[PDB]
């Protein structure tokens, strides 16, 4: 996972060297901000189940007619694995926001998503209208903190620049 | 002996990177070696290929449909079945490297370009090339590869699982094989599709003819113009970024010059040298005024030697300093900070300084002056 | 003589090159304005 | 590569002097709006991915031509390279705007790219296009004045970086040209 | 030069990504342990022509028989020329503790040291010997504060490292 | 590559000659006084330790402006490469001297020189002095006239290899100017 | 050309080192051998007349076939330019006395021989037919001395057998 | 270990050739060559006892501050370690007059050399002060004959170049 530990210690490691000031002076940057972006992570955490149900029925309100047969949500049981991929983007956005960096993101859902979701006719556009769903009701004092919001968002964004 | 022993010779036991690197522009830039390790992350066997993708192709863009082509051999080395070196003999023999390499090449073009891809140089001699024109055209492509990696230049350097990379070696036995080095990789923005002239040549960019320069160089003895080696270039990629008295960096050539301030600055530099190699004859005799009474003054100031602290009261107040390495002697801190203003304080080093400004002014002038007849001037 | 950079000046202390490198103190001003030299120029017409 | 600390340090070594308290003043508030950098950046690299499909859009629909039959941009190819050239160069801005120094931008992405392109046979006039059209999507994004994406900030003013990022973007241009 | 900087973004370009969140989180340590490692700097760039002169002389007391005939000190300009390179490495300190890395002493100071220290037969013990005069007198709240005295040490002991 | 014995060889292939008697009291002299060239290779092999450290710090107090700041002797990795290549040019002096022949020296290590010290904006002027000191510590060397080390031999003449090496030395200063 | 020089300068230049003792002392055996090896060179360069003269008929009386039409030597010009073949390898012979090593003979008969005399159908066995009976004609007080007749053999035998 | 032989087979197996003339010309000086270095091996192996003995004191008084605490020869063990090592060259230097070439000097002695020495403090100085103070006590007609003076102060200044 990229974080802010495992790239020092990598530039580290590729020029044979000991943790220099540098090495432990960018770990300084990770005692400041995981204040605010540890905040964000238990924030989404408890309430896992209102944002894939809000995020899941505005896909299929911007896209009705992945409803039609022959289409990528004809069933119930597609729909039902429509939602699980909402709750997994969503527990990796928990878990790069825990990590600090986009490790788990562009492990578990970025790398090869853009072979599976042609192959299974999967529609991108409708992954990433969840997303900035996600993306613009974020209440900057009532969901969670200001710079936890601004973490959040960073994250999410990112999801989408690298879906589309 | 102040280097040891060389790249070429396989690394000795005591030093973790070869000798010759380690002032070499190799601690500059992004040419440097990328080891895999022995149990690698899928995160991190991305980092050795984005490499190998970056060297063996020698910057192409490489769309993913032209990636699942070499889908198969990838996944040998994802396993930890080919080492990196047999990667790259797996690559070099699939069609991708071929149409884009061998597919519309000269052979001087395709073997300048494979000395490129699979090691880190350039091509040495001629005699080098031509042993390889002949390994080609009795036993083909698929041997004319192994050429190149099966020999003892490959693993003593390489290994089997650094990437390949332009070697920045410090010893250059025939000189010129170091600006044939810089002018083959053009920088970081540069490829061979484009200094091959394999787009413009081609129809819709396909089909190109990787066409050539260069060649003249290598049969003749003839060696590279600076233009192309201090222009474009991984000198200024893997550049030291300091403050260089000559400035080593090209100026863009002017438009619209004359002939006559091409005269005034020949006339400059040759009143310099002239200046230059009387001033030299000067220096280190009288270079001097206590230089005569250096040798006199010693003999005075040997007198009223002491070791403790208080002495030299001259007279009845008890203060003194003296005790010091640089103060026994009468030196301060401004003492030894005059070497630090010598630029532009030697009479001798101001003339060499502006001697090589104004040949780095001239020098661009004449590449500019290689144009006659439409051209419109102006009256400065 | 020496000094590759020798200097202007007259009297003791001399080294043979006049003040001002023609015994010019403050010289007059030989550059025309900036539309004149660029009207000269011959490059600038539209400009 | 430097960035904006280095930058005086080469500076000082020229001339063998000590890092002074003249110079600490520039650096010193290069801390103090530190936060708006990354601030900066990180409206930047928000939305790059729209930036490199909305200027090289912009650049079509100026120029037909580019999508001509034999045009630079005809084939799909081509296209995927353009849209690849684009993203290079917005990647290379967002590190220089971030190091506070250009000296990354021009040794690893304009040194030897006049001769590439010409090399190519690639339109320098649609190149200088493609690169204006972004700084001004950079100078609207910095200062939060994109019509149809706000994104949420501490309240202050950002100019200086918007023209930061604005002389960054001309040093490519006439790079290229 | 290496520093917190140079290090994030060439770790980035040369995997092709835009700075991500632990680029950008970094440089907050740049932000926090710039307030201590810049407070060291004035206090060693405006007393520089008294640590100098401290470190040449206990240099030569600890060995005598550098102003032998034959030695590296036998004459005057010998030792004018071994107390500018005492001023040379705390410059080099000096702008290591500007940039934030090992930059500078790396680029200017280190390599092709070992090199022409053993052409000019100069002994790297009577270098490495100021260099700890200069470490074991660091009045930690006398000469700067703590935190700098951690940041000026760090860099000495990482020089008289690279020495020996 | 070629030696002094090859020489005589491609001259007589340019007229498809054999060597005949006339051609060989030039190589049978070669050998009569190749113990002379044995011991006057061994003399500089000796002490080209010092030779380079000697040459390259007499180049310095010629000109203090190398160790200016910003100067090309300024930096210890600058250093080290100035005595590197001091190294390597009495290194391929010391193979033509004995070969006998010029050959290796100036497809080697002079051929493309020019250029390349042009293109790192080497100064030649100090360049040129780096050699002159060494070569006239070579015919120090080679008559047995140091000041402070004297090496044991048989009695006898021995100008002609030191002018030898002389005109190996303005070959390589004539070929870096 | 290989011989004694060129080797031991080429292995010093490979790996950077200044000519050592070992470089001097293969150069030793240069001064001695050259007194047997010389002898036998204007040896062979004052009666070169006779030798090819001896060679060439030989090997028509080995082999008679060739002067049948469609065969090598059908024509007068044809055995013309196969005396000349042998007066080529017996100057390449002389040149190899000379140097000290086999350089003349691997640059000029031996490379590319075995390409152009199955190209234009030149029996190999016909070329050392001729060499061979060279070679046991060397009564060895009265041709030569007994070293210099060492010396030339082993040259002889080497084209025999880079031949065959 | 690099030596006449050594040499030449290794340039012809990296060439894949069998052993010329050149290589048999190399070690003919082997031959002359050797009667001069070997009168100088056992030479020095009869009398190594006090060819250390009047080096190891020479490396003091030219250094007398090595006996101070706190330096290399404090204490007594260290000064016979000291006098161990140049035991050891001597032997190494006795090897390279028996083996032609200097294969044992640069396997044993040369390689690794330069950080053991800077690692532990040893002055490089002082040693090549004793084999120097070898090298000018070389009375050429009495410690042995000149040629075998020649090959041991060649081998001696050897060592004094490569550890300086
Ligand atoms: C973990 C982080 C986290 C969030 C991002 C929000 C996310 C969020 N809020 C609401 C639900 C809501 N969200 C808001 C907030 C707003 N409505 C607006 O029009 C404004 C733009 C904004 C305040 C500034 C309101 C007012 C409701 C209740 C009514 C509604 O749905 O709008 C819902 C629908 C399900 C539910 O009722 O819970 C969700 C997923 N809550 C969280 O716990
Ligand atoms: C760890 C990360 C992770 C993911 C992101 C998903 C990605 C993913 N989705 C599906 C599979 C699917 N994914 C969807 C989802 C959708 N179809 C749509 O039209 C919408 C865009 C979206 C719902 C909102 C559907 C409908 C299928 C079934 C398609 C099929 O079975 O062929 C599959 C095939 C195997 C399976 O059925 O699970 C995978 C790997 N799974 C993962 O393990
Ligand atoms: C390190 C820095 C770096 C860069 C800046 C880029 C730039 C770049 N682009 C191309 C290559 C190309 N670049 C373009 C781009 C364009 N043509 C146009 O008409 C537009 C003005 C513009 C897009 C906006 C095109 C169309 C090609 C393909 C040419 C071809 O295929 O013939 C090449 C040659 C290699 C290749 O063929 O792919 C390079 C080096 N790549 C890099 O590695
Ligand atoms: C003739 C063809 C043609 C086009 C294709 C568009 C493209 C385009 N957009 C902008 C101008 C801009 N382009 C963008 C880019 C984006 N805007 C967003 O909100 C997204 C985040 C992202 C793409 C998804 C932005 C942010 C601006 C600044 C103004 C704004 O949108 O608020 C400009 C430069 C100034 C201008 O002309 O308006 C151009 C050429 N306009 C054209 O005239
Ligand atoms: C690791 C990731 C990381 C970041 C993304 C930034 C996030 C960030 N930005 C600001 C803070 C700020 N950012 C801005 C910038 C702007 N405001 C505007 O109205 C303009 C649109 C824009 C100009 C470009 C301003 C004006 C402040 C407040 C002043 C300041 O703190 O310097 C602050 C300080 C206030 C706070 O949140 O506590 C932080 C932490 N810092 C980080 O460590
Ligand atoms: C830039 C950073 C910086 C430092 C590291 C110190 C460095 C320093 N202090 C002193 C000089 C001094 N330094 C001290 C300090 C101490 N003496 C002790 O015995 C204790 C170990 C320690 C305090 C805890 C004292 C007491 C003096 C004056 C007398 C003396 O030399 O000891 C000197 C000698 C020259 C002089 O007098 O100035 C130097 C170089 N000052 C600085 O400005
Ligand atoms: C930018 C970094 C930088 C450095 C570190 C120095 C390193 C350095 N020192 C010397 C050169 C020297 N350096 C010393 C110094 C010493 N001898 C000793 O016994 C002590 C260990 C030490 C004094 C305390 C001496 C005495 C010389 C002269 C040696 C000579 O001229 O041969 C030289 C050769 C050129 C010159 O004379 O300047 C160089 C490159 N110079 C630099 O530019
Ligand atoms: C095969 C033949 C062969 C040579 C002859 C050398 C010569 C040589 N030197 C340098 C490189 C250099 N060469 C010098 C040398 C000098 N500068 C001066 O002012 C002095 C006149 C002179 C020393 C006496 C310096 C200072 C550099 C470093 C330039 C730099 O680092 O920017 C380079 C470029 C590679 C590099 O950067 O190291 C080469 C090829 N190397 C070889 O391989
Ligand atoms: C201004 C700076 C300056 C210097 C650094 C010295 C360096 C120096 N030495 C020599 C001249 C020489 N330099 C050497 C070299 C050496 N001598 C030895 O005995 C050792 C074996 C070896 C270094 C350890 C030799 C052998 C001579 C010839 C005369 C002699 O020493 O006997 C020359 C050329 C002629 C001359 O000027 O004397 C120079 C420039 N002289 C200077 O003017
Ligand atoms: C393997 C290593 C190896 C060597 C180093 C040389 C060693 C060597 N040198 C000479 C011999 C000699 N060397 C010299 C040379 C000189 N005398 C002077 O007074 C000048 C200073 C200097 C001129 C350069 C002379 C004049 C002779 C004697 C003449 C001669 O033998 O040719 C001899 C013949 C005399 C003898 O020692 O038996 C030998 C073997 N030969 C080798 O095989
Ligand atoms: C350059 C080196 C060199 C040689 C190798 C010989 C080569 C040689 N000798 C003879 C010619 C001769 N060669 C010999 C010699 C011998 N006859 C025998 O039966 C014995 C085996 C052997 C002496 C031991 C004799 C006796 C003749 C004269 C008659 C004859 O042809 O046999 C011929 C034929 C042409 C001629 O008459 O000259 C040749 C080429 N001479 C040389 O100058
Ligand atoms: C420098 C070294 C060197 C050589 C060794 C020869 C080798 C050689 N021989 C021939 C060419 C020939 N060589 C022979 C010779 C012979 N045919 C036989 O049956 C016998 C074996 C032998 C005579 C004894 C003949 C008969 C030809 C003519 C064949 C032809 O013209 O096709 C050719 C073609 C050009 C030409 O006619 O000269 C060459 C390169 N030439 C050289 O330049
Ligand atoms: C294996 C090789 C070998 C040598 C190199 C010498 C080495 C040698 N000779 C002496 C010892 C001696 N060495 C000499 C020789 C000389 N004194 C001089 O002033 C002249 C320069 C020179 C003769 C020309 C003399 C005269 C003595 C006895 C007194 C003394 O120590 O000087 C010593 C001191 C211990 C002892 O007495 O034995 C040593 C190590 N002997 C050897 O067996
Ligand atoms: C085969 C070759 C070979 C060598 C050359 C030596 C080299 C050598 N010396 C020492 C170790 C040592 N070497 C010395 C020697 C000296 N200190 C000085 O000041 C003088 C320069 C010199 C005496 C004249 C001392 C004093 C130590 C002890 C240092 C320690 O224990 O830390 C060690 C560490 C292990 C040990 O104690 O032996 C080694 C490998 N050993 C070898 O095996």
């Amino acid at each position: 996972m990229k974080s802010v530990i495992t790239t020092v210690v990598s530039a580290a490691d590729a020029a044979g060297r000991f943790p220099s000031n540098s090495d432990l002076e960018s770990i300084q940057g990770n005692i400041q901000r995981s204040a605010a972006r540890l905040e964000a992570a238990e924030k989404l955490a408890g309430n896992h189940e209102a944002v894939v149900k809000e995020a899941g029925d505005a896909c299929f309100a911007k896209y009705a007619y992945l409803k039609n047969p022959g289409e990528a949500g004809e069933n119930q049981e597609k729909i039902n694995k429509c939602y699980r991929d909402v709750d997994h983007y969503m527990r990796l956005v928990n878990y790069c926001l825990v990590v600090g960096g986009t490790g788990p993101l562009d492990e578990w859902g970025i790398a090869g998503a853009r072979e599976v979701y042609r192959t299974l006719n999967l529609p991108t556009s409708a992954y990433v209208a969840s997303i900035a769903y996600t993306r613009d009701r974020l209440c900057v004092p009532r969901d969670m903190s200001a710079q936890a919001g601004v973490e959040f968002s960073a994250y999410l964004d990112y999801l989408i620049n690298a879906l589309s | 002996k102040v280097v040891d022993r060389l790249d070429s010779q396989p690394s000795a036991a005591f030093e973790q990177t070869k000798q010759v690197y380690t002032f070499s522009r190799y601690i500059l830039g992004p040419h440097r070696a990328v080891v895999a390790p022995v149990a690698m992350d899928p995160s991190e066997k991305e980092v050795v290929l984005r490499a190998v993708y970056r060297q063996v192709f020698g910057n192409a863009y490489i769309m993913e449909e032209e990636r699942a082509e070499l889908r198969v051999m990838e996944s040998q080395f994802l396993l930890g079945e080919l080492s990196v070196k047999e990667l790259v003999r797996a690559l070099a023999k699939s069609s991708t490297y071929k149409v884009r390499f061998f597919e519309g090449a000269v052979q001087y073009r395709f073997i300048e370009l494979c000395f490129k891809h699979l090691l880190g140089r350039a091509p040495d001699n001629h005699e080098e090339i031509a042993v390889h024109m002949r390994k080609y055209q009795q036993e083909g492509y698929d041997a004319e590869i192994d050429s190149y990696l099966d020999a003892g230049e490959y693993d003593n350097v390489f290994g089997d699982d650094t990437v390949p990379f332009l070697r920045f070696r410090g010893v250059y036995t025939p000189c010129d094989s170091f600006n044939r080095q810089c002018a083959l990789q053009g920088g970081w923005a540069n490829s061979d599709k484009a200094m091959g002239g394999a787009a413009l040549s081609g129809y819709n960019g396909s089909d190109g003819r990787q066409m050539s320069t260069m060649i003249g160089n290598y049969i003749s003895g003839k060696p590279i113009p600076y233009e192309k080696v201090a222009a474009d270039t991984p000198l200024k990629s893997t550049a030291p970024n300091w403050y260089a008295r000559p400035n080593p960096a090209l100026a863009p050539q002017p438009a619209y010059v004359s002939a006559k301030e091409i005269a005034e600055l020949r006339s400059r530099v040759s009143k310099l040298e002239a200046a230059w190699s009387v001033a030299v004859k000067q220096s280190a005799a009288a270079k001097d005024t206590v230089e005569t009474w250096r040798a006199a003054a010693k003999e005075m100031a040997a007198m009223r030697g002491i070791s403790p602290m208080g002495e030299a009261y001259f007279g009845g107040i008890a203060q003194k300093v003296d005790n010091g390495a640089l103060a026994q002697l009468g030196n301060k801190a401004s003492s030894y900070k005059k070497y630090l203003y010598a630029i532009e304080t030697d009479e001798v080093s101001r003339l060499e300084v502006d001697l090589e400004e104004a040949k780095g002014q001239l020098r661009v002038l004449e590449a500019a002056m290689a144009k006659s007849t439409p051209m419109t001037r102006t009256a400065e | 003589a020496r000094t590759a950079y020798p200097y202007t000046g007259s009297g003791y202390g001399s080294a043979g090159v006049p003040y001002g490198q023609d015994t010019y103190g403050y010289k007059a001003t030989t550059a025309k304005s900036i539309t004149e030299t660029a009207a000269q120029a011959g490059v600038f017409n539209t400009f | 590569m430097l960035d904006a600390f280095s930058r005086v340090v080469v500076n000082s070594d020229a001339k063998a002097a000590y890092v002074g308290g003249s110079d600490l003043q520039a650096l010193k508030s290069f801390i103090a709006d530190g936060n708006k950098r990354l601030d900066a950046v990180n409206s930047i690299v928000s939305n790059a991915s729209c930036m490199v499909s909305d200027a090289v859009s912009g650049m079509i629909c100026e120029n037909p031509g580019l999508i001509s039959p034999g045009g630079n941009c005809y084939t799909n190819r081509r296209m995927a390279a353009c849209l690849r050239d684009g993203e290079i160069i917005l990647r290379y801005v967002s590190y220089a705007l971030l190091a506070g120094d250009a000296s990354v931008l021009e040794d690893r992405c304009l040194n030897g790219l006049k001769e590439t392109y010409i090399a190519l046979g690639v339109p320098t006039n649609s190149s200088i296009r493609a690169v204006s059209i972004m700084k001004a999507q950079a100078v609207a994004f910095i200062t939060n004045t994109a019509t149809e994406r706000k994104m949420s900030f501490a309240a202050g003013d950002c100019t200086s970086l918007a023209s930061e990022v604005a002389s960054y973007f001309d040093r490519v241009g006439a790079a290229i040209s």
